């Protein structure tokens, strides 16, 4: 639509617009590691985080 | 004549209000020189 | 109790030849320190004049059961041997530090005579930690 | 433990065209050493691993000048694994003589952080007038440093802090302290005469501040130099301790040239917002059920529940997500300072 | 063990200001609000808003909040069931002349 | 004697309720402190 998703190293999940390097949501929720991602997955609409 | 009674009311100001004394001289004191020198910390 | 050794340096090239100069005497079960000393002989004494014309230092070292310290010596011969020694621990027992503090100040050059020293007019004191206060609730509450 | 030093231009990027030598082994330390050589360039003495110095601007200028004044300058090493402190002195070739040397226990105490003031400060006054008019001194001490620890057997009836006030040159001990029942990582901060450590009371279950401030006395003892090697008597402490109603991130203290303005403590919250804090406030000499003299001397007594209301945030609505740390330099004004909280995202 | 909550506006259609919402203490998120696995004991809940402020509550956990006070550790005032926080209106962090 | 003093009294006034929270120029000898809170006026 406009977007793009991540899922970063520092815990991090972002939804930048793709048309400037600038944020619409992030969700960042813990430095240390008991938050690290390990799979990610978007059915078409939404997300999903493991 | 004069002299007396204007130092009179001199002395008696400097006895309850103005005298330049230590807590006024306060400000005409450089501070000290450093002599000696310590640097370091942790382990790195 | 228990005891405690203690040596002492001075040289004209601030190097480490640590010699005994008595004992440490300390009361574990009630706080108490003391001391047993011996004299100086007179080629120490001629020794450390000789220091004390350079800014040379006096040196301690004591062992953990290590730990140093210095001094100059100038501000030492100059107050006929009055000197004060801390002993810092911890809150369970451990030696810690020690520290050698002359009383009074410095330098100034004035000759002593060379026959004061000979006496040890030393002191000597522990202190364990200090607690702290807690924020003192009353007034908070009035 | 390899060590390598690049030396450049932060106007441009460049690197410059003086090549640095080649460090051989590990590095431990290096102080600054404002003294300078005919190009106006600070020295900066660094420490091997086998207790020998090497000076990065190495000319004849320099080595004359080290040559005369070397025996006036100390380093303090430390290692928290073993837990002990070393110091030592320069000679007039380039070596190290062991000066004093001091341990800590690691089995009941375990070092966290070590602070010493910085260099680039500068106050303007050496006493406090008292309420009648009246002079109370305090003692500085430019090589001071302040040492915290916690313990080891953490469960919270038995756990402690620990506090040491030391000097560098000697290593005797001002101050050895103790704060029972608190354990939780904290936050300090040593200024010109007086210091400030955060932590977490298990007793009560709430953060918790604690203030110190070192006072010689009502006269001057050699007023102009401050050689370390020349002061027996030793300070009065004093201090004071408060409760805080919220947890705490990186913690600093605002800095301008002359040292005149008033000083303020930036407080990093865990909810991304800043918070300044004035210094006096934290008094450890408060009334306390005032006499007279504290009401002349506007002391505003021992203020309860250290507050907060969202008058004194600079962040409105620029929160900070981390804030590992904060940094605070000074303008030419005098009466701004520059502030930058580098977390997660950067702010200033 | 769990934190179950509602975290309410009172007129100002929540669903923006949840992309900025991390409630702190064990880190949680918005939908309503809720903080799965953690320890029994005192623990002090805020909601975090950069816009927005949110009293905390002092939850004991069998839930009960019942007051944060920082000065009387024994004491009740029993709150009912999970962190109501009534959103009270813009915090004021400019100041006029 | 009051001609020659009040419009200098009142104007006075008018300055230091207009210029007043900042800093002027300094005086190049020692005064004394008690008449500190009135040369100033502003600061704080
Ligand atoms: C021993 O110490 C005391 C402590 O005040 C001092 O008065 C005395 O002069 C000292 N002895 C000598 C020989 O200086
Ligand atoms: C003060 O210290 C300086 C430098 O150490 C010294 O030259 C001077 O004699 C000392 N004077 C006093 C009164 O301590
Ligand atoms: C921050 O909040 C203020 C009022 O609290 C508002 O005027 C300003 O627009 C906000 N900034 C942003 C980027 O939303």
């Amino acid at each position: 639509s406009k977007k793009l998703v991540v899922a970063t190293e520092k815990n991090v999940i972002a939804a930048l617009n793709s048309r400037t390097g600038e944020i619409l949501w992030r969700h960042v929720d813990k430095g240390t590691a008991e938050g690290a991602v390990d799979a990610m997955l978007l059915h078409g609409q939404d997300v999903i985080t493991v | 004549n004069l002299m007396g009674l204007a130092l009179a009311v001199y002395k008696c100001q400097s006895m309850g209000l103005l005298p330049t004394h230590a807590s006024d001289w306060l400000a005409f004191i450089e501070p000290p020189e450093r002599m000696e020198f310590s640097g370091g910390g942790l382990l790195l | 109790t228990v005891g405690l050794l203690l040596e002492h340096s001075f040289e004209i090239d601030d190097s480490a030849n640590f010699r005994k100069r008595g004992s440490l005497l300390w009361n574990q079960q009630d706080g108490t320190l003391s001391l047993s000393q011996r004299q100086l002989s007179e080629e120490e004494r001629g020794r450390l004049r000789d220091v004390a014309a350079l800014n040379g230092l006096y040196r301690v070292r004591i062992p953990r059961r290590y730990v140093s310290s210095f001094v100059p010596a100038c501000s030492l011969v100059e107050s006929h041997l009055s000197d004060q020694l801390t002993l810092h621990v911890d809150v369970a027992g451990n030696v810690v530090g020690v520290s050698v503090v002359t009383h009074p100040g410095g330098c100034r050059g004035h000759e002593v005579e060379d026959v004061d020293l000979e006496l040890f007019n030393t002191s000597v004191q522990l202190q364990p930690p200090t607690t702290a206060p807690g924020p003192e609730t009353a007034a908070f509450i009035e | 433990g390899m060590s390598s030093l690049y030396v450049f231009n932060p106007i441009f990027g460049k690197w410059s065209q003086v090549a640095p030598p080649v460090l051989k082994r590990p590095i431990l330390q290096s102080l600054l050493l404002p003294v300078m050589d005919q190009d106006y360039a600070k020295v900066l003495l660094l420490i091997d691993d086998e207790y020998k110095v090497t000076a990065f601007p190495a000319t004849r200028n320099v080595l004359r000048q080290l040559h005369e004044l070397a025996p006036s300058i100390f380093f303090y090493l430390v290692d928290a694994e073993q837990g002990r402190l070393c110091g030592y002195r320069l000679r007039k070739d380039l070596t190290t003589e062991l000066s004093w040397e001091l341990t800590i226990p690691p089995e009941v105490q375990r070092i966290v952080k070590v602070k010493g003031k910085r260099s680039s400060e500068h106050v303007h006054s050496q006493g406090r007038v008292m309420g009648d008019r009246s002079v109370l001194y305090k003692s500085l001490n430019p090589n001071l440093l302040a040492v915290v620890t916690e313990s080891t057997d953490a469960h919270h009836e038995r756990t402690f802090i620990g506090i040491f006030l030391i000097d560098g040159v000697t290593g005797r001990i001002i101050h050895s302290s103790v704060q029972k029942k608190a354990k939780g990582p904290v936050h300090i901060v040593h200024s010109e005469n007086w210091v400030v450590y955060q932590y977490w009371n298990t007793k009560a279950r709430r953060n918790e501040f604690t203030v110190l401030e070192l006072y010689e006395g009502t006269e001057q003892y050699n007023a102009t130099a401050f050689s370390s090697l020349d002061r027996p008597q030793l300070p009065q402490v004093l201090q004071q301790s408060y409760i805080f109603p919220s947890s705490i991130s990186a913690m600093e203290a605002t800095i301008t040239e002359r040292g005149i303005t008033s000083r303020h403590l930036l407080i990093g919250l865990p909810s991304g917002a800043i918070l300044s804090l004035p210094k006096a406030l934290l008094d450890p000499r408060r009334p306390e059920i005032p006499t007279e003299q504290s009401r002349e001397e506007n002391l505003i007594p021992y203020s309860p529940d250290v507050q907060i209301h969202a008058e004194r945030f600079i962040n409105y609505n620029q929160t900070v997500s981390r804030m590992r740390g904060i940094y605070t330099a000074p303008s030419g004004l005098e009466s701004t300072c520059l502030v930058v909280a580098y977390g997660l995202d950067i702010y200033q | 063990f769990k934190i179950e909550g509602r975290a309410v506006v009172p007129g100002v259609k929540p669903q923006d200001w949840i992309s900025a919402a991390r409630v702190l203490v064990h880190v949680g998120f918005l939908k309503s609000f809720v903080v799965h696995d953690i320890p029994s004991g005192s623990y002090v809940v805020e909601v975090v808003s950069p816009a927005y402020r949110f009293d905390p509550v002092r939850v004991d956990i069998k839930m009960r909040a019942r007051y944060v006070n920082y000065i009387k550790t024994s004491e009740v005032v029993r709150l009912p069931y999970p962190l109501q926080m009534k959103s009270s209106g813009p915090p004021s962090y400019f100041i006029k002349r | 004697n009051v001609t020659n003093v009040l419009p200098m009294i009142l104007i006075g006034g008018w300055i230091n309720m207009t210029f007043s929270g900042f800093v002027t120029t300094k005086v190049p000898f020692p005064l004394t402190l008690r008449f500190k809170p009135m040369l100033q006026q502003g600061i704080e």
